[PDB]
RNA sequence: AAAUUGAAGAGUUUGAUCAUGGCUCAGAUUGAACGCUGGCGGCAGGCCUAACACAUGCAAGUCGAACGGUAACAGGAAGAAGCUUGCUUCUUUGCUGACGAGUGGCGGACGGGUGAGUAAUGUCUGGGAAACUGCCUGAUGGAGGGGGAUAACUACUGGAAACGGUAGCUAAUACCGCAUAACGUCGCAAGACCAAAGAGGGGUACCUUCGGGCCUCUUGCCAUCGGAUGUGCCCAGAUGGGAUUAGCUAGUAGGUGGGGUAACGGCUCACCUAGGCGACGAUCCCUAGCUGGUCUGAGAGGAUGACCAGCCACACUGGAACUGAGACACGGUCCAGACUCCUACGGGAGGCAGCAGUGGGGAAUAUUGCACAAUGGGCGCAAGCCUGAUGCAGCCAUGCCGCGUGUAUGAAGAAGGCCUUCGGGUUGUAAAGUACUUUCAGCGGGGAGGAAGGGAGUAAAGUUAAUACCUUUGCUCAUUGACGUUACCCGCAGAAGAAGCACCGGCUAACUCCGUGCCAGCAGCCGCGGUAAUACGGAGGGUGCAAGCGUUAAUCGGAAUUACUGGGCGUAAAGCGCACGCAGGCGGUUUGUUAAGUCAGAUGUGAAAUCCCCGGGCUCAACCUGGGAACUGCAUCUGAUACUGGCAA
C-alpha cells in the first residue's frame, strides 16, 4: 500500500485476524462438543459440556469477537434440544 | 453526531449561512435534519443580520446535538444584544 | 384500529397458505375511465379454513415464507 | 449597446416628429420630414398589419433610445405585473432614469440626459446612480449634483424644458434643479398615438 | 390582500374552386459546434465522444495528556578544557521544550469522482416490524487483584530488489485470566453465567523506600436502560420499447425440523406436499441509472434527467473474504487475467471514473495556479496539524444582465459615391466646423466588508482542605485576509482608446443600377438564371439585431398531423365476407341495507433548492435572500348517501 496508514491497518488487521481466528475456534469447539454429546443421548455429558460451554461465549461476547444476540441464541437452542432430550 | 452548522450558499465574494441542524458526516451544503434561521455576515444595519428560532435549537441541544463555534457565537451574540 | 384489506380466495392448493385476489377501482391516469385492477397475494391460512371462492379478511404482517407476508384475520362469507 | 447613428433618418422613416432633436428649431426646417429615407422614399409602401404593428414598436423603441433585448424583458415584466399590460408597459418605459431626467427638463433630448446619467451628474435621494435603466419610484427625489449642477448644458435645457408641456406627476423645482417622482403616470398624461395594443400583438404573434 | 391574465398563422396539387392531405417556414431553448467580427464589468457554466491508456506533482492523517524511548534540534545539569576565567569549546545526562522510527487509540466506510451495469435486488410515494447503531446525550451503578508476551532495540542472516528469516531485551488505556453481578443473557421457575484503564492539573498539612503514598478537580474505561442520528429488512401502488418473444419455473411453490444471520425469510439444508407466475403480458430480446426537477406548451401533455440536491451502483476485468459500530472497502488484503514497468532473468511493482496535466478519439470543452483567512471534516484538553472538500484566482463572447463606443449645434443641403426622364434627387445634420461632458478603459491618491475567534494577562463567581489547578462570566493588551494593487471614492488628461453581422421575389420588415446570359451560380418551400434579372456577382440605398450576428445539429410548438381535453371510417387512407360465442366493457324500474367507488372535513406527509406572490440587499438588472402560496398526490380517521357498485326482496 501507498499510504502510511493503510500498511500499519494491515498489519494490524492480519494480527487481530489471527487471534479471532484461535479465539473463535476454541468457541466452535466447546460447541460442537456438546453437540456430539446430545447426538450421543447422555443428558449428563451434555449437561456438563453445556455449563462448561456457556461461560465462554458469554465473555467472548463480551469481548466483541460475536454479538450478544449470537451467544444467546447458542445458549437458547442448547437450552432447548437438551431439555427435549429425554 | 448531530451537529449544528452553516451551510453556505451565498453567492461569490456574498456570502449568506443558513443555519442547519444536519449528521456531522453528510457534506456541508447537503442533507440536513432541519433549519432554524440564517446569518448574513455582510448587513446592511436595518436587515436582520441574524435570525435564530431559540427554541427548536434548545430542542436538539437537549436531545444531544453539538453546536458548532460560529453558530454558538450568534447564539450567545443574539442572546446579549437582547 | 387496524389496516385491512378484503379480497376473495382464487387457489387453496397450497399447505396452510392461499393466494387472496384484492379488486380495487382507480380512475384511468390519462383516459379517465374507472378501471378494475387486481393484485394476488399469497396469504397466510393456518388449519387451511379457506375454500376457493370464499370471500376473506387479511392483513399484513411480518415475512412467514418467501412469498407470505400476509396473515387471514377472519372469513366473511364461504361456500358461495 | 446604444444606436448612434443619424437621428432625423428614424423620424423621417415613422413619418412623425420622435423628439430625437432639442425642438429649438421646427423639424420640417431642418428636414424633409414627410418622407422615407433613402433613394426610394417618396414611392408610398402599401404596408401589411405585421408591418404596422412592427412600426408601431420600432417607434416605441426609438422614442425610449432601448434596444430589443431590453424591450422584450420589459414585455415580459409588464405581462407578469397585474393590470392592462400595455399600460404597465408604458409606466415601465416611463420610469426609466433617463426617461425621468428628460421629462424633468435636464436634459434637451433623452440622449443628452442619459450622458448626464452616465457621467455621474445625477443623484437619487442623494445617492450616485450611473444605470440609464435605473427604475424610479414614486416618493423619489431626483437631483442635480452640485459638482456637475454648473454645466452650462443643464441651464441651457431647462427653457426647452419650460418651453414644452409640463409632466403633471412629476414636482420639479428648477432653483435647486431637484424634482419629487409623485407617482407612476397613468395612460391618460401620455401622448395618446401610441397604439401598445399593436406592441402586445406582436409579442404574442 | 397575491400566489395568475390564457391559445394568431402562411406558402405549396388545379385553367380556376372546395375538401382531404403530406412537405416547408415564421417562436422559444441549448453543457452546444462552425464562419465573420470583438471594449468593459457582474453572475453562472466548461470531455455529451474512448468506464480509452496514463508520465509527473499533490488529494488521509492525527494524538507525547496511552507507552517504551531519543534519531535529530533546542535547552539546561554536571564537566573538564580553549583560556578572554567563565567569552566559549568535548562529553555525557530524555533531567526539560519537543519529536524522526515503533507499539497503541481514533480516523482511511466521510468528503470527492463516474454512470459501465441495473427494467427491478434499483428509484418515487405511502405503509410496517422481527433489528443493529462508533462519536453525541439522560439516568443508574462500578471501576478489585494478578499474569504471559510482542514490536521498537540489539545480534546473526537470506535476497538484486521488493520483502524477509533465527536468537535475546523492554512498556502500556496492547493481550489473557481470577475476583465482583443485576433491572443483563438463558430458563417456567429453580439457578447458571457474563466486564472493566488509566492519565493529566494542583496541593494544606501527614507518612514515605523521596518514587511517591494521600486529598481534590478534569478527562478517560465497564455494565444496563433510554434519546437522537444513521443503517439493514418486509408490503402495496407507480417506474421504457417489442407479442415478427406465450407460455416460464425443482430451492422452483408451500410445510415440519435442524443450521445460519443483528433481524424475518428457501437464506441454507434434510424430508414431505406438487405447486407458483402469466393475456391486468409472465418469460425472452433491445434500450436506459431513478427523483426533486429543466426546456416547451394556454392547458392537458411531449421531450428530457448537464449544473444544484436526495437515492442507487462501480472503482483496470472476474472472484473472495478479513479488520471493523459501519465495507465485502477509489488512494486496504489475497487470488486469477490483460496490460505497463524494474531485473542480477530467479523474481517483483502499478491501477487519475480525486485535483491539475499528457497522448488518443472527436465538430467540441480550460491552469501540472494561491490559501487554509471564512464554512465544514479527521485527530487533540487545547494550541495546533492535515484537507486539489471549500474559499479564490487563471482560460474561453458559452449563456444571462448592465454599460460605453460621445452630447448639442451645424445647409454652403460642401465634396465624393450612386441614381437621373440631365431639371435634379440621395447619402444628409450625416460630415467638416463650432460649443459641452468624461461613464468604462489609462495614470495617481485614499479605503470598507468578508473577523467570528484564538493567545496573554486581570477581576468575580464557582472549586476544594486550599485565595492551588480547572470551568464560566466580564474587563484590559497585542495580534489573525488567499482573494488583494478588493469593492467603492477622489484627482489628471483628452472625443480623445472602442461596430460588426445577416437580409432586401412571396412567405417577411426593407430596391435600384452595373456585370452575367439556363453558364457561372442561388435556394427553408414556392422557385430563379437562355440579353433592361428588385431572386446569380459588385456598388449605392435601405431593413433587422447588436458586442455580437449568422449557419448547422437536437426538443417542444405551429401539428386538432396519435385528437383524453381535441379527429375520422358511403365515394378522399380507413366497417373484418358473414353469424355464434367465452374472457372483458355496459345494463330496464321500485324498496331496503352497505359504505367499495364518489363528496365533505380533519390529521400526517408530500426534503431543501427551482416555478409563482408580497417584500428585502448588491448604485439598476442578472444574482442572493425573508415569509407565503403551491407541491393537483398518498395514507388514516369521522362524517354525507343523490349516482355507480355489492347484497336482499
Ligand atoms: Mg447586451
Ligand atoms: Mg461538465
Ligand atoms: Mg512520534
Ligand atoms: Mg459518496
Ligand atoms: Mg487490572
Ligand atoms: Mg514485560
Ligand atoms: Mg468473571
Ligand atoms: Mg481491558
Ligand atoms: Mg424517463
Ligand atoms: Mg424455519
Ligand atoms: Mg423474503
Ligand atoms: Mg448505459
Ligand atoms: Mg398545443
Ligand atoms: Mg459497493
Ligand atoms: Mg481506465
Ligand atoms: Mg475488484
Ligand atoms: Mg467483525
Ligand atoms: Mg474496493
Ligand atoms: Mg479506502
Ligand atoms: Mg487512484
Ligand atoms: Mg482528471
Ligand atoms: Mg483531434
Ligand atoms: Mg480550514
Ligand atoms: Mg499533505
Ligand atoms: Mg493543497
Ligand atoms: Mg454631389
Ligand atoms: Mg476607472
Ligand atoms: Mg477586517
Ligand atoms: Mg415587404
Ligand atoms: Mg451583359
Ligand atoms: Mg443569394
Ligand atoms: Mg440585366
Ligand atoms: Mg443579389
Ligand atoms: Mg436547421
Ligand atoms: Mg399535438
Ligand atoms: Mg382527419
Ligand atoms: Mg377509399
Ligand atoms: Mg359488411
Ligand atoms: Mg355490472
Ligand atoms: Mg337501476
Ligand atoms: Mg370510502
Ligand atoms: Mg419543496
Ligand atoms: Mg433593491
Ligand atoms: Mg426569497
Ligand atoms: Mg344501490
Amino acid at each position: 500500500a501507498n499510504i502510511k496508514s493503510a500498511k500499519k491497518r494491515a498489519i494490524q488487521s492480519e494480527k487481530a485476524r489471527k487471534h479471532n481466528a484461535s479465539r473463535r475456534s476454541m468457541m466452535r469447539t466447546f460447541i460442537k462438543k456438546v453437540y456430539a454429546a446430545i447426538e450421543a443421548g447422555d443428558k449428563a455429558a451434555a449437561q456438563k459440556a453445556f455449563n462448561e460451554m456457556q461461560p465462554i461465549v458469554d465473555r467472548q461476547a463480551a469481548k466483541g469477537l460475536i454479538h450478544k444476540n449470537k451467544a444467546a441464541r447458542h445458549k437458547a437452542n442448547l437450552t432447548a434440544q437438551i431439555n427435549k432430550l429425554a | 453526531m448531530v451537529t449544528i452548522r452553516l451551510a453556505r450558499h451565498g453567492a461569490k465574494k456574498r456570502p449568506f449561512y443558513q443555519v442547519v441542524v444536519a449528521d456531522s458526516r453528510n457534506a456541508r451544503n447537503g442533507r440536513f435534519i432541519e433549519r432554524v434561521g440564517f446569518f448574513n455576515p455582510i448587513a446592511s444595519e436595518k436587515e436582520e443580520g441574524t435570525r435564530l428560532d431559540l427554541d427548536r435549537i434548545a430542542h436538539w441541544v437537549g436531545q444531544g446535538a453539538t453546536i458548532s463555534d460560529r453558530v454558538a457565537a450568534l447564539i450567545k451574540e443574539v442572546n446579549k444584544a437582547a | 384500529k387496524i389496516r385491512t384489506l378484503q379480497g376473495r380466495v382464487v387457489s387453496d392448493k397450497m399447505e396452510k397458505s392461499i393466494v387472496v385476489a384484492i379488486e380495487r377501482f382507480v380512475k384511468h391516469p390519462i383516459y379517465g375511465k374507472f378501471i378494475k385492477r387486481t393484485t394476488k397475494l399469497h396469504v397466510h391460512d393456518e388449519n387451511n379454513e379457506c375454500g376457493i371462492g370464499d370471500v376473506v379478511e387479511i392483513r399484513e404482517c411480518r415475512p412467514l415464507s418467501k412469498t407470505k407476508s400476509w396473515t387471514l384475520v377472519r372469513v366473511v362469507e364461504k361456500a358461495v | 449597446a446604444r444606436y448612434l447613428g443619424p437621428k432625423l433618418k428614424l423620424s423621417r422613416r415613422e413619418g412623425t416628429d420622435l423628439f430625437l432633436k432639442s425642438d429649438v428649431r421646427a423639424i420640417d426646417t431642418k428636414c424633409k420630414i414627410e418622407q422615407a429615407p433613402g433613394q426610394h422614399g417618396a414611392r408610398k409602401p402599401r404596408l401589411s398589419d405585421y408591418g404596422v404593428q412592427l412600426r408601431e414598436k420600432q417607434k416605441v423603441r426609438r422614442i425610449y433610445g432601448v434596444l430589443e433585448r431590453q424591450f422584450r424583458n420589459y414585455y415580459k415584466e409588464a405581462a407578469r405585473l397585474k393590470g392592462n399590460t400595455g399600460e404597465n408597459l408604458l409606466a415601465l418605459l416611463e420610469g426609466r432614469l433617463d426617461n425621468v431626467v428628460y421629462r424633468m427638463g435636464f436634459g434637451a433630448t433623452r440622449a443628452e440626459a442619459r450622458q448626464l446619467v452616465s457621467h455621474k451628474a445625477i443623484m437619487v435621494n442623494g445617492r450616485v446612480v450611473n444605470i440609464a435603466s435605473y427604475q424610479v419610484s414614486p416618493n423619489d427625489v431626483v437631483s442635480i449634483r452640485e459638482k456637475a449642477k454648473k454645466q452650462s448644458r443643464v441651464k441651457a435645457a431647462l427653457e426647452l424644458a419650460e418651453q414644452r408641456e409640463k409632466p403633471t406627476w412629476l414636482e420639479v423645482d428648477a432653483g435647486k434643479m431637484e424634482g419629487t417622482f409623485k407617482r407612476k403616470p397613468e395612460r391618460s398624461d401620455l401622448s395618446a398615438d401610441i397604439n401598445e395594443h399593436l406592441i402586445v400583438e406582436l409579442y404574442s404573434k
